[PDB]
Parts: structure tokens; sequence; C-alpha cells
């Protein structure tokens, strides 16, 4: 699992 | 304390400046959690790093370019992945006429453009860079370790997460968003602007946290449908007209480079970057978090989305409740205003 700041 | 939960801002002196976990401490005593986010101006003798000269060779694994579709202060934005560039190639982009900032007086007025042009001539984000511009030597503030309780999940089991346990470098530039949510497990996050040009937030005291929830199903009902946790896809970008018209109450702040914002569990927030900067973020934790983090409510439809096991804040933190936790019968009800166990200092 991996923070992200993105929606897609 | 702070009744209003307006955002507050904090002038720490380097005495004060040099405990992490405590002065995050003292700023709840002060009600600054009320608002779901908070500013801290660090000492000026401060600096995290000498120069950033050095830098411009830094590769972005995988710039994202935000597509933001929408009207009347709704929007969905999408991410398209481009390929690697390097600090110095996103700045020339950001600079460039294209995707520079556009000229502009008060901030009201670059605010009013952004909310008018976001979903035109979509932006390059440099967003989620693993890594740190921390020098090594630096103690105080350092995102790579605040040595708080939140190391207990690498100690305890060994378990990294990216951009939770581990810090992130976001290079912006004009127009580049952050859309509305809390953070992985409801914990804190820590965001330092290294330099360049402002970030402008947005943000919804965790008492009315429900409310806007409530608001974004009733906008996006096909999305909460599907997914409780939606606004977690962090694709949800709303105006600040439209929470008035709805009437969230909201505060507004806006960051220099050189200033750390501060989140706090279950704050909303958003925003958007006034043209080329960089941060640094990473998430942690402090015992009031721990309640936070049982509850949360999280993401079901993606896979691999960041769980934390709470298990061991249980045992080694509420070590009366853990059997009754461990039933499913813990029914402790979240006070927002009551600040950390921490501050009885
Ligand atoms: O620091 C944060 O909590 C935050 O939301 N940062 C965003 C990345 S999601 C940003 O600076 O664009
Ligand atoms: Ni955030
Ligand atoms: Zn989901």
């Amino acid at each position: 699992a991996r923070k992200s700041c993105g929606g897609k | 304390l702070n009744p209003s939960a307006r955002i507050m801002t904090f002038y720490p002196t380097m005495e004060e400046f040099r405990n992490f976990s405590r002065y995050i401490a003292y700023i709840e005593s002060q009600g600054a959690h009320r608002a779901g986010l908070a500013k801290v101006v660090p000492p000026k003798e401060w600096k995290p790093r000498a120069s950033y000269d050095d830098i411009d060779d830094l590769v972005i694994p995988a710039p994202i370019q935000q597509l933001v579709t929408g009207q009347s202060g709704l929007f969905t934005q999408y991410n398209i992945q481009k390929k690697a560039m390097t600090v110095r190639e996103f700045r020339k982009i950001a600079n460039s006429d294209k995707y520079c900032t556009p000229r502009y007086s008060e901030f009201e007025e670059l605010e009013r453009k952004y909310w008018k042009n976001l979903t035109f001539n979509p932006p390059i984000y440099g967003a989620d860079v693993n890594g740190t511009l921390y020098e090594k030597h630096v103690d105080e503030w350092n995102i790579g370790r605040l040595r708080t309780i939140l190391d207990l999940v690498e100690k305890e089991s060994g378990i990294t997460i990216e951009g939770v346990n581990t810090p992130y470098l976001y290079f912006g530039m004009w127009k580049t968003s952050f859309a509305w949510h809390t953070e992985d497990m409801d914990l804190y996050s820590i965001n330092y602007l290294h330099f360049g040009e402002p970030k402008s937030w947005y943000s919804v005291p965790p008492e009315h946290g429900k409310r806007l929830e409530r608001l974004a199903k009733g906008f996006f009902p096909g999305s909460a449908q599907s997914c409780e946790a939606f606004l977690r896809h962090k694709m949800t970008l709303i105006s600040p007209l439209m929470l008035k018209k709805y009437g969230i109450p909201f505060d507004k702040v806006t960051q220099e480079a050189g200033e750390f914002m501060i989140t706090f569990p279950y704050g909303y927030h958003a925003g958007f970057n006034h043209g080329f900067n960089c941060a640094e973020s990473t998430n942690f934790a402090t015992r009031r978090w721990i309640e936070y983090g049982k509850q949360a409510v999280l993401c079901s439809c993606r896979k691999d989305m960041v769980k934390i096991s709470m298990d061991v804040f249980v045992r080694k933190f509420q070590p009366e409740r853990y059997k009754l936790w461990k039933a499913g019968k813990d029914n402790t009800v979240i006070d927002h205003t009551l600040p950390t166990p921490e501050a009885a200092e």
C-alpha cells in the first residue's frame, strides 16, 4: 500500500 | 478554546520549536485542531536545508496531468500518468507561458481565476515523489524522522507505507490541485513548503466533517453508492462558494515558502498551488489520533488501499478497552473538541 495524491 | 474553530497561525520560538510532539500538544491546548488545519511559522533562524540549486536533476518518476471535469463548483478530477521528468524539466514547463501563474493583485483575484479556469489547460503535478530535501543533520521538525507514535507501525511490524510513514515531495505548478480529503486512517499530516509560490488551503472543522460528507454524497450519489469512502479517491473538488451556499463552515489559509501546515485527524482539506513550488509531507500521529484510527471509515472499492492495524495502538495505549474492542463492543464516542492527552502539561 502507498499514499497517493490523485484520484484516477 | 478556539470556539470559532478558525485556522490558527503559530510563531514558536526555537526553544518551543525543538520538540515536535510537544509543540503539537501545545497548539492543541490552544484549540488549533478544531479548525482541521493549522499553520506554524518556524523561527527565522531555522532552515531545513542550505541551498536548493543542486536538485535540478532530481527525478520525478510519475508526474500526473490533472484533467478536471464539471461545473458550478462541483468537479471530478482525473489523473493522466506522464513519463518521468527531472525537476529542471518540470520547472521549465511550470514557468512556460502556457502554464505560468496568471497576473493578479490580491489573492482573492487569483482564487477566482483558479475556480474559473481549473477545467481548462490541464496542468501537470509533480506529486508523490519518494524522498526528502532535509539535510541529514537537521533535528527539528524533520519530516524524515518526527519520532511520533506512528513509528510503532514500523517498529512493531516492520511495515513501511510510502508517503505515510515515509516522506513525499510535491512539485507544483499553477492550478495544480488536491481534492477534498482527510488523511489515510484519519491521521495527521505535516506539510512544509520548501520554496516557490504559495499553496492555498481550504479546511472544514472536524466537528463539521460529517456535514461535508453528507453534502458530498448528495452531489455525487452514484459515487457514494459505489464506495462509502469515495472522497478518499481524492477526485472530488468543491468550490468555497458551494460550501457557503450549503452552509458548510470552512476557513481558508495561504501557505508561504518556509511555513508548515499541520492537518488534524478527520480535518477535511483541499487546495491548489499558485505556481512553481516544492513541498515535503508525511503523516504522523499522537495519542488522540488512536480513537480516530479505530473509527476511520475506509475505501472499500480499490485494492491495497492504506489500512493500518490498530491492534498495537489499542493494546499499548488502551489496555483497559482492548478485550472490549476486539469483541466489537467498544462504544467510545469521539469528541472532536478535546485536545490530545499530552497537553496536560
Ligand atoms: O499535506 C497534505 O495533507 C496534503 O493534502 N498535501 C497535498 C498532497 S495530497 C498537496 O500538497 O498537494
Ligand atoms: Ni492531506
Ligand atoms: Zn473507494
